[PDB]
């Protein structure tokens, strides 16, 4: 069947220009279009621009008239996009489609200049009924992402991880885990967490404060 | 240039109810109207194409009409694997553009959060800063504020708010708020309170701790 | 040849 494969995550520091790749096998890729969508965050889809690999012809959203640039590696039928001087407007995530059916898996696209940081982890016990919550803070990571887990992945019931956000130029992440009053701290919680760019793993035992 | 709006943003529906979302063109588009879903995590999927002609494997219980101006998706019987985000695109005139989208989320019965207050790791005032977390756990709906108040003051600077998406499985939303200040701004109160308003009380739910 | 909405997957 078509497959159009885009690899997962690009990091570009702002200016320097960034080349996305959409290989496409499984069909002639000179016999459909190609097109390139930009997505932001919670926000909508727009059109960068298509370009079809039997001629090159090429019709682009005058929007990103000075910021795409679409071009083919006919030979390994793969299609590339061109974002120059990136900036923080140009974090997004980028599909390449051909007729707006089959759509690869999308590009997250970071524009930063962040440098390589691991996380700073923090244990957070209860202050001082039938269950107890405890919490784990990953603070001030680059770049994305880290995994986090309780016991190793033993505990995963009544977990609560929340999405990443920005804290600065860094990013930080919590954790909830919920448990019945009888099992905390008679029993042992950790939260383990792995930022393999900084390939650091870090455990925090939960202890009563 | 072609401007398409989706009105409302969030639909809120029970599965086995039936819906129908809006999308307007701010011209003519004769039937060059298509529909996608999006579920979290993945690309859009091509739904309907050219206004009401149907998508080889999409359930029967997706449909198209409209004219020109006006369209309509409709389901009938939405079911679990419904839930998400739907968008329209025309495509009469270069450059195709998109609605910004409707949410279609998992209708339930009311639920307060669960709110966890958690001062600082005190590991963590050795670095200079101090957070104060609080959890706001499997409520609906998803609307809710938060205020952080020390000392009983309200304070604004330096809270982050991260939400979670719908629960694929009890249909709740959660929510973490972490109010961030200096170790010595943070000793120097005593009083650390997070304030949760929802729908389901005009009064707050406070959960607060004393620091020592 | 003008792009045909799911054309690829779905003919024209």
């Amino acid at each position: 069947q078509v497959q159009l494969q885009q690899p997962g995550a690009e990091l570009v520091r702002p200016g320097a220009s960034v080349k996305l790749s959409c290989k496409a096998s499984g069909y002639t890729f000179t016999s459909y279009w190609m097109n390139w969508v930009k997505q932001r965050p919670g926000q909508g889809l727009e059109c960068i621009g298509m370009i079809h690999p039997s001629d090159g012809e090429t019709r682009l959203n005058q929007k990103f008239k000075d910021k795409a640039t679409l071009t083919l590696d006919k030979s390994s039928s793969t299609a590339y996009m061109q974002l120059s001087s990136p900036t923080s407007e140009d974090s997004a995530v980028y599909y390449c489609t051909t007729h707006f059916d089959y759509w690869g898996q999308g590009t997250t696209l970071t524009v930063s200049s962040a440098k390589t940081t691991a996380p700073s982890v923090y244990p957070l016990a209860p202050v001082c009924g039938s269950s107890v919550t405890l919490g784990c803070l990953v603070k001030g990571y680059f770049p994305e992402p880290v995994t986090l887990t309780w016991n190793s992945g033993s505990l995963s019931s009544g977990v609560h991880t929340f999405p990443a956000v920005l804290q600065s130029d860094l990013y930080t992440l919590s954790s909830s885990v919920t448990v019945t009053s009888s099992t905390w701290p008679s029993q042992s919680i950790t939260c383990n967490v792995a930022h393999p760019a900084s390939s650091t793993k870090v455990d925090k035992k939960i202890e009563p404060r | 240039d072609i401007v398409l709006i989706q009105s409302p943003a969030t639909l809120s529906v029970t599965p086995g109810d039936s819906v129908s979302l809006s999308c307007r063109a701010s011209q003519r588009i004769s039937n060059n109207l298509h529909w996608y879903q999006q579920k979290s995590h993945e690309s859009p999927r091509l739904l309907i194409r050219y206004t009401s002609q149907s998508i080889s494997g999409i359930p029967s219980r997706f449909s198209g009409s409209g004219s020109g101006t006006d369209f309509t998706l409709s389901i009938n019987s939405v079911e679990t694997e419904d839930f998400g985000m739907y968008f329209c695109q025309q495509s009469n005139s270069w450059p195709f553009t998109f609605g910004s989208g409707t949410k279609l989320e998992m209708k339930r019965a009311d639920a307060a959060p669960t709110v966890s207050i958690f001062p600082p790791s005190s590991e963590q005032l050795t670095s200079g800063g101090a957070s104060v977390v609080c959890f706001l756990n499997n409520f609906y709906p998803k609307d809710i504020n938060v205020k952080w108040k020390i000392d009983g003051s309200e304070r604004q600077n330096g809270v982050l708010n991260s939400w979670t998406d719908q629960d694929s499985k009890d249909s709740t939303y959660s929510m973490s708020s972490t109010l961030t200040l200096t170790k010595d701004e943070y000793e120097r109160h005593n009083s650390y309170t997070c304030e949760a308003t929802h729908k389901t009380s005009t009064s707050p739910i406070v959960k607060s701790f004393n620091r020592n | 040849k003008p792009i045909i909405i799911g054309s690829h997957a779905y003919g024209d």
